RNA sequence: GGCCGCAGGAAGAGGAACGGAGCGAGUCCCCGCGGGCGCGAUUCCCUGAGCUGUGGGACGUGCACCCAGGACUCGCUCACACAUG
C-alpha cells in the first residue's frame, strides 16, 4: 500500500514521448530501484522508474505513468518521492577496492 | 473393601454378583487365561456372540460411559448366553493378568476347568434379574 | 393450566412476553402457526438444530455428514470446526436452521485443554501467570493452508484459568474463554515459550459454543442416531423431540419484535417490518442492531436490523421499523393478508377513483 | 484420554487429570463413546436404558 | 546483504528450546515480518523472527538462531535490531474504522 | 460577559412502499480437515516396557467424507406488501 514515508528522488525535466525524464537528486546519490513506485509528495503513486541513465553523480530517470496520468500535468522542478527502501547505495556501482 | 466399590455402580450394572460369587469368577478367568480361552474387549466379545461362540460374559459394573458396552447385555439375551456384572474394571483386567482395566470378558468352556466353569455358570443363571 | 404460568415459564421467545413494551393489544388471529416445540415432526427437523457432543476421531464435516445421513437431511452446518482429536460441543443446524451459522460461528466458545510442558516449573502458581499474561487481544499466526502464507492476526482471550497442575506429567488443565477463531495448539506454544521449558497442546474439548454448552441439552452421536432409529422402527417421535431443539432456542439471547398475523406473510415475501403491524417492542433495540421478529405464537420470522429505537418506536405511528437481514420462515405459512388496512385501502380506492 | 471429571453438588463439570474425586468416588471420562456411523446395535441400547430408567425419554423434561 | 541501517526490535529475555524468546520494543509498537533476519548493533546477523505472540501493546518474539549461534551466548536485556522496512504499524492489525 | 475576524446558513421541517425477499452462478472471505468407517481369516495378530482392549496394528477388501455460510457482482422466481376495530 502506501509507505510510512519518502524520500526525494528527484525534479521534473521535459516529458519524452508519454513519460517524463526526471533529473535525480538523491542523497548521498542513491539509485532508485527498477520498476521502483515514484509518488509525489502527498504519497499518490504517479508511476515507476522505467530508464536510469547519465553519469553516476549526475544521472536521470525517466518515469513511466500511471493509468490515470498525463505527461502535460508535471511543472518544471516539480519533486518526486520514492519509498526509502527501494533505494540502494552509490557504492554497490563503484568498483571493488 | 467390596461395600465402597459398591458406590462405582452404573444404573445398568444388574444381575451383580455376590461377594463370593466375585472370586469365583476370577478364579475361573485365572485358569481359563493360563488355558488361552477368553475374549477380552469389546471389540473381541462382539465378534464371538455374533459368531455365537457360547461362555459366561463377564461385565465390569463401573464402565462409563455405558455407551461402549451398554449393547452386550441384549445380544447375550437374543442367544439366550449367561452374563453377569461385577465390582470394577480393574479388577476384572487383573483377573486375566493385565495392569490396564477392560469392562468385558468372556470366558470359555474347557476341561481343565470344567467343574469350576460349571459352578459359576449354575449361580449366573440361578441370579434374579431387573 | 397455562393461565396458572407466570410469563416467565413460558417457552423460548415468548418468555417475560409481558415486560415487552405493548404498542397495542388488538389483531385478528389466524390459525396458521404452531408453538416451535409443537411443529410436526417435518418441519421441527428442517427448522432445528442438535447441541452435539463432537466424538474424538472424526472430522467436524465428517460428523455433520453422518448426522445428514440418519436423518435424511439435504442441508446442514456447524457453528466451528473442532480438530479431529478435539471433542466437545458443536452446534449442528439443520436445514432451515443454516441461515443462522454465521452467528452461531462468531458467537464466543470456551475451552478445556491440557498443556504438556516439556520440562520442570517451579509449580502451579507459575503456569497461572503465563495464562494471564496471554489474557487479551493476542497475536496468532493462522496455520498454512494449500500454501498459502494467512498473514498475522489478532483475536481476543477473555479470560483464562488454571484448573490443575500435575508436576510428575508436567500437565496443566487450562480453561480459556475466547473469541471465535483463536488457534488454542497456537495459545499451548506460546504459553510453553513464555514459560520457558516448552510446550504442546494434549488434549482439547469445547464446552461453549456462545448460546449452548454442555451443561444441559446436549446429547452424542448414539442419541441422533438411536433417536431416528426409533422413529422409523416404532414411529416414535419422543427421542427425536429430546435430540433436536428448534432454532428459536439459538435466538434467545437476541432483542425481540412481535407481529400482527396480518404482517407475517408480507415479511416473509420481503417487505419490510412497518410499525402499524407491531404489537411489542423489547427494551434496548438500538439503530443498526441485529433483532429477532417473532409471531405471536413464538415464531421466527426473520433476522432484522433496526432503523427505529425503543424510545422512536413509542413516538412514531407509521414508517419502517426494520428491514430483513435474513427471512428463517417460508413463503405462504401465513396467508396473504397485505394491502388491507386503512391507509393501504384509502390509496388503492383513492387510485381507482 | 487424560481428561477425567466429578459433578459439583450444582450439576456443573469438575475437570481433573485424577482418577478419584474428593470423596474417594471414580472420575469419568471428559469424552464421549467413540462412534459409528455403521452401527446396528440402536435396538439394543433402547432396549436396556428403558429397562433401567436412564433412557433419555424418561428423564425429567427440560425447561425452556 | 547487510542493511544500510537498523532499528531497535527487541530486549533479550531466557531461551527456549535453543531459540531465544525477547520482549518487543519497538518505537510506534511497530510489528517485525515473519523470519524477518534479528541483527545486533554491530549488523551480524544472529536469527530470524520465529514466533510472535503476547498482547498486542505488550508483544514477545522468538528468534530461531543462526547456524553459528548459541543461546547460551546472550545476556540478560540485550538489546537486538531489525531492518526498518521489514516492520510494520500496529494500525495493520487493529481493526478498520 | 463585551469587541473584532473567518466559516457555514439566511432554514416554517416533506414523503402510509420505499425500493425488497428467496434461489442459482462467477469471484473473494471463511478454511490446520489421503485421514474416517465396516467386515473377512491363523481366536487375523497385540496387555508392547509403544499409543492401545472404552482400542492399536497387518493383509485383503469394500464403503462414506473434503462442506455450510457471509460479502461483492450478474441471472431466474416471487412480490412491489403502512398489516383489515
Amino acid at each position: 500500500g502506501p509507505p510510512e514515508r519518502v524520500v526525494l528522488l528527484g525534479e521534473f525535466l521535459h516529458p519524452c514521448e508519454d513519460d517524463i525524464v526526471c533529473k535525480c537528486t538523491t542523497d548521498e546519490n542513491k539509485v532508485p530501484y527498477f520498476n521502483a513506485p515514484v509518488y509525489l509528495e502527498n504519497k499518490e503513486q504517479i508511476g515507476k522508474v522505467d530508464e536510469i541513465f547519465g553519469q553516476l553523480r549526475d544521472f536521470y530517470f525517466s518515469v513511466k505513468l500511471s493509468e490515470n496520468m498525463k505527461a502535460s500535468s508535471f511543472k518544471k522542478l516539480q519533486k518526486f518521492y520514492i519509498d526509502p527502501y527501494k533505494l540502494l547505495p552509490l557504492q554497490r556501482f563503484l568498483p571493488r577496492p | 473393601t467390596y461395600q465402597e466399590l459398591l458406590v462405582n455402580q452404573n444404573p445398568i450394572a444388574q444381575p451383580l454378583a455376590s461377594r463370593r460369587l466375585t472370586r469365583k469368577l476370577y478364579k475361573c478367568i485365572k485358569k481359563a487365561v493360563k488355558q488361552k480361552q477368553i475374549r477380552r474387549g469389546v471389540k473381541e466379545v462382539q465378534k464371538f456372540v455374533n459368531k455365537g461362540e457360547k461362555g459366561i460374559m463377564v461385565l465390569a459394573g463401573d464402565t462409563l460411559p455405558i455407551e461402549v458396552y451398554c449393547h452386550l447385555p441384549v445380544m447375550c439375551e437374543d442367544r439366550n448366553l449367561p452374563y453377569v456384572y461385577i465390582p470394577s474394571k480393574t479388577d476384572l483386567g487383573a483377573a486375566a493378568g493385565s495392569k490396564r482395566p477392560t469392562c468385558v470378558i468372556m470366558v470359555k468352556p474347557h476341561e481343565e476347568y470344567q467343574e469350576a466353569y460349571d459352578e459359576c455358570l449354575e449361580e449366573v443363571q440361578s441370579l434374579p434379574l431387573p | 393450566k397455562v393461565a396458572k404460568l407466570d410469563t416467565s415459564q413460558w417457552p423460548l421467545l415468548l418468555k417475560n412476553f409481558d415486560k415487552l413494551n405493548v404498542r397495542t393489544t388488538h389483531y385478528t388471529p389466524l390459525a396458521c402457526g404452531s408453538n416451535p416445540l409443537k411443529r410436526e415432526i417435518g418441519d421441527y427437523i428442517r427448522t432445528g438444530f442438535i447441541n452435539l457432543d463432537k466424538p474424538s476421531n472424526p472430522s467436524s464435516h465428517e460428523v455433520v455428514a453422518w448426522i445428514r445421513r440418519i436423518l435424511r437431511v439435504e442441508k446442514t452446518g456447524h457453528s466451528g470446526t473442532l480438530d479431529p482429536k478435539v471433542t466437545g460441543c458443536l452446534i449442528v443446524c439443520i436445514e432451515r436452521a443454516t441461515r443462522l451459522v454465521k452467528s452461531q460461528q462468531s458467537a464466543g466458545k470456551e475451552y478445556v485443554g491440557i498443556v504438556r510442558l516439556h520440562n520442570a516449573i517451579e509449580g502451579g502458581t507459575q503456569l497461572s501467570r503465563a495464562l494471564e499474561t496471554l489474557t487479551g487481544a493476542l497475536f496468532q499466526r493462522p496455520p498454512l493452508i494449500a500454501a498459502v502464507k494467512r498473514q498475522l492476526r489478532v483475536r481476543t482471550i477473555y479470560e483464562s484459568k488454571m484448573i490443575e497442575y500435575d508436576p510428575e506429567r508436567r500437565l496443566g488443565i487450562f480453561w480459556v474463554s475466547c473469541e471465535a477463531g483463536t488457534y488454542i495448539r497456537t495459545l499451548c506454544v506460546h504459553l510453553g515459550l513464555l514459560l520457558g521449558v516448552g510446550g504442546q497442546m494434549q488434549e482439547l474439548r469445547r464446552v461453549r459454543s456462545g448460546v449452548m454448552s454442555e451443561k444441559d441439552h446436549m446429547v452424542t452421536m448414539h442419541d441422533v442416531l438411536d433417536a431416528q432409529w426409533l422413529y422409523d422402527n416404532h414411529k416414535d417421535e419422543s427421542y427425536l423431540r429430546r435430540v433436536v431443539y428448534p432454532l428459536e432456542k439459538l435466538l434467545t439471547s437476541h432483542k425481540r419484535l412481535v407481529m400482527k398475523d396480518s404482517a407475517v406473510n408480507a415479511i416473509c415475501y420481503g417487505a419490510k417490518i412497518m410499525l402499524p403491524g407491531v404489537l411489542r417492542y423489547e427494551d434496548g433495540i438500538e439503530v443498526n442492531q441485529e433483532i429477532v421478529v417473532i409471531t405471536t405464537k413464538g415464531e421466527a420470522i426473520c433476522m432484522a436490523i433496526a432503523l427505529m429505537t425503543t424510545a422512536v418506536i413509542s413516538t412514531c405511528d407509521h414508517g419502517i421499523v426494520a428491514k430483513i437481514k435474513r427471512v428463517i420462515m417460508e413463503r405462504d405459512t401465513y396467508p396473504r393478508k397485505w394491502g388491507l388496512g386503512p391507509k393501504a385501502s384509502q390509496k388503492k380506492l383513492m387510485i381507482k377513483q | 484420554m487424560f481428561l477425567q471429571y466429578y459433578l459439583n453438588e450444582q450439576g456443573d463439570r469438575v475437570y481433573t487429570l485424577k482418577k478419584f474425586d474428593p470423596m474417594g468416588q471414580q472420575t469419568c471420562s471428559a469424552h464421549p463413546a467413540r462412534f459409528s456411523p455403521d452401527d446396528k446395535y440402536s435396538r439394543h441400547r433402547i432396549t436396556i436404558k428403558k429397562r433401567f430408567k436412564v433412557l433419555m425419554t424418561q428423564q425429567p423434561r427440560p425447561v425452556l
